[PDB]
């Protein structure tokens, strides 16, 4: 991109429109670390990992309005499916 | 009082069944009440039950008792919907003299199994009881006769559809037999005629409730359940979709519903699912899966007959029946327990006008004493049966081995099928290079050369294709777009046969 926030947001869509299935994929570290703080400010050493996930990798945390969306999310897809299972051809 | 109270106060028994402390135990042991299953099962609101103030007329053995008066005598019945379609069930309450069958308790069901047969709509039963009620003697027996007459009549014109949801005894274990699939709970539903007290009484053999009639035997081994489910709640959410593949009655065609998965799209994935090398195995849900509307696929007994693979899907909105060799197992060879799943499932499919899609990967039987002395010739002659009598549509594709009479009976064209492909490594023979070489070339010098001529000339899907065995051999990546486009024009096929009162299927 054209300067280091275009760069590193498009990098963030690239990454949740990137479709991998049937293997075990690193996504979710990328995700994750171009998104850190320290990283868009640039507080990065050679051992950044390994301060930032002292006990491993977890996931993704989500902040109260992350998870509302979530729900939203995952409860208006749950309805969808349940409203098409109810649309055939009229006998 | 007055009538209306009289009346109300039926109601509130009606609803308690056995009675408060009887429905405090069915929780406590992890069961739901018979009402609060078909809460679950049906769209919200759309229960009607009928012959709720029913009680039965025995008054032999002090069943006049006002103890004993429990109205609706140990049945729910009713009518409703599972989105938006016409649904009949039933269901046995356990709390009320244990779920035992009575004079008055078949001729409720049997009322729901008429009025379902006259205007052609499924019947799903919640099967829970203890057997047959001994207070009134041979009242109940003729119940099950006419429950079991109606489930015949009813066979081939509605579905019918017995979800097990506890122990079951006595002649109450025949109805499953009848219907079209039977479905268990894990750890709370049983099958058994005679329970362990009579085993042990009758033989010196040692055995508990679950090792006889428990739900991993007839999931796992004997073959007689389709599916067990986890718990109550899990196996009526999959009842529900289970239900919406089926149609109402036979009347009807396969049903089609709302479907956003492109119908001329490929599959890449396909094109090295089959290793070069004959000795590699494969799983054929990979294929199975990446074609199927997107990726849903029901799979029937999972754990039985691992050999073949057959359930139910959607293509294009249509519901489909697919049945295929899995070749990671016993090499995908064909054997007693896999003709018997086979056939059932086809003839099913064929009856309820749904197409079938066949899947073929075969190398021939599996051979052995154990195989020959349980009358393999006798059970895979009813595989072949089943696909040479069906009139719906079958497309056959062939994705690596078809040797020996396994070419025919995992329906082949010859047997009036509608089109037939093969994949690039399909290769289809009387049997393989090392055999038909030999067996050639008996007693003659340069074997070895003659056989590489042989495997050049003959080991390819080319001189069964010359000859018009196969229509086509296409890129496995097209198969899907290939199928579709048959699926769509065989919909409006029409066969005649020669008149019978009956089949006379080889049993
Ligand atoms: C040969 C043939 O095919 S005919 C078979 C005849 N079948 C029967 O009569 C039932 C078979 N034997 C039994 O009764 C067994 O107990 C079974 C099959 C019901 C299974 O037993 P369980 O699941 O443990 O239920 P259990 O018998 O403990 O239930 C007890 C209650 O149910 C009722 N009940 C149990 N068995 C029967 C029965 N055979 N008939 C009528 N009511 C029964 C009792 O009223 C009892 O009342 P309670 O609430 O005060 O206890
Ligand atoms: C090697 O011993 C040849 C094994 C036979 C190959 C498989 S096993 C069962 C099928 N029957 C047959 O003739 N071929 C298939």
């Amino acid at each position: 991109g054209s300067d280091r926030t275009e760069a590193l947001k498009r990098m963030a869509d690239a990454l949740d429109n990137y479709v991998i299935r049937g293997v075990t994929h690193n996504i979710a570290l990328l995700r994750e670390v171009i998104i850190n703080s320290r990283f868009v400010k640039g507080d990065i050493s050679t051992k950044f990992l390994s301060d930032v996930y002292p006990d491993g990798f977890k996931g993704h945390m989500l902040t109260k309005s992350e998870k509302n969306q979530l729900l939203a999310i995952a409860s208006s897809l749950f309805v969808a499916f349940q409203l098409r299972a109810q649309h055939f051809q009229e006998n | 009082t007055s009538v209306n109270e009289r009346i109300e106060n039926k109601r509130r028994t009606a609803l308690l069944g056995g009675g408060q402390r009887r429905i405090d135990a069915q929780h406590k042991r992890g069961k739901l009440t018979a009402r609060e299953r078909i809460s679950l099962l049906l769209d919200p609101g759309s229960f009607v039950e009928s012959d709720m103030f029913v009680e039965h007329r025995c008054a032999d053995f002090g069943m006049a008792a006002d103890k004993n008066k429990f109205p609706g005598d140990s049945v729910v019945t009713g009518r409703g919907r599972i989105n938006g379609r016409l649904v009949y069930v039933f269901s046995q309450d356990f709390t009320v003299f244990g779920g035992s069958l009575s004079g008055a308790h078949a001729q409720k069901i049997c009322k729901i199994m008429d009025q379902a047969i006259t205007v052609g709509a499924p019947v799903i039963g919640l099967n829970d009881s203890g057997g047959a009620r001994i207070q009134e003697g041979v009242e109940s027996l003729a119940g099950y006769a006419d429950i079991f007459l109606r489930n015949v009549t009813a066979s081939g014109v509605i579905p019918q559809i017995s979800l097990i949801m506890g122990p079951c005894a006595g002649g109450a274990v025949y109805s499953p037999a009848l219907t079209d699939f039977t479905f268990m709970v894990k750890d709370t539903s049983y099958l058994f005629i005679t329970g362990p007290d009579v085993v042990k009484s009758v033989t010196n053999e040692d055995v508990t409730q679950e090792e006889l009639g428990g739900a991993k035997t007839h999931t796992t081994m004997s073959g007689v359940a389709h599916r067990a489910f986890e718990n109550d709640v899990d196996a009526l959410c999959n009842l529900r979709d289970f239900f919406n593949y089926l149609p109402l009655s036979s009347q009807d065609p396969a049903p089609v519903r709302e479907c956003h998965d492109p119908s001329d799209r490929l599959v890449p994935e396909l094109d090295t699912i089959v290793p070069l090398e004959s000795t590699k195995a494969y799983n054929m849900v990979d294929i199975i899966h990446s074609v199927v509307d997107e990726r849903e696929f029901f799979e029937i007994m999972p754990n039985y007959a691992k050999n073949i693979i057959v359930g139910f899907a959607r293509m294009n909105g249509r519901t489909v029946g697919i049945v295929g060799n899995q070749p990671k197992v016993a090499s995908g060879c064909l054997d007693i327990n896999s003709s018997v799943k086979g056939a059932r499932f086809v003839r099913f499919c064929d009856a309820f006008n749904i197409p079938l899609i066949t899947f073929v990967d075969v190398p021939g039987f599996l051979p052995g004493t154990a195989q020959e002395y349980g009358g393999i010739i006798r059970h895979g002659a009813k595989l072949l049966y089943a696909f040479a009598e069906a009139t719906v549509p079958k497309v056959t594709v062939i994705t690596r081995k078809a040797y020996g009479g396994a070419y025919d009976v995992m329906s082949s064209k010859h047997l009036c099928g509608d089109t037939n492909y093969a994949w690039p490594t399909a290769e289809i023979a009387v049997m393989g290079a090392k055999g038909a070489v030999e067996i050639i070339f008996k007693g003659h010098e340069n074997v070895e050369a003659a056989q590489a001529e042989y495997i050049e000339k003959f080991a390819n899907p080319f001189p069964a294709a010359v000859r018009g065995f196969v229509d086509d051999i296409i890129q496995p990546s097209s198969t899907r777009a290939r199928i579709c486009c048959d699926l769509d024009v065989l919909a409006s096929k029409k066969v005649q046969r020669p008149w019978r009162k009956h089949a006379n299927i080889p049993l």
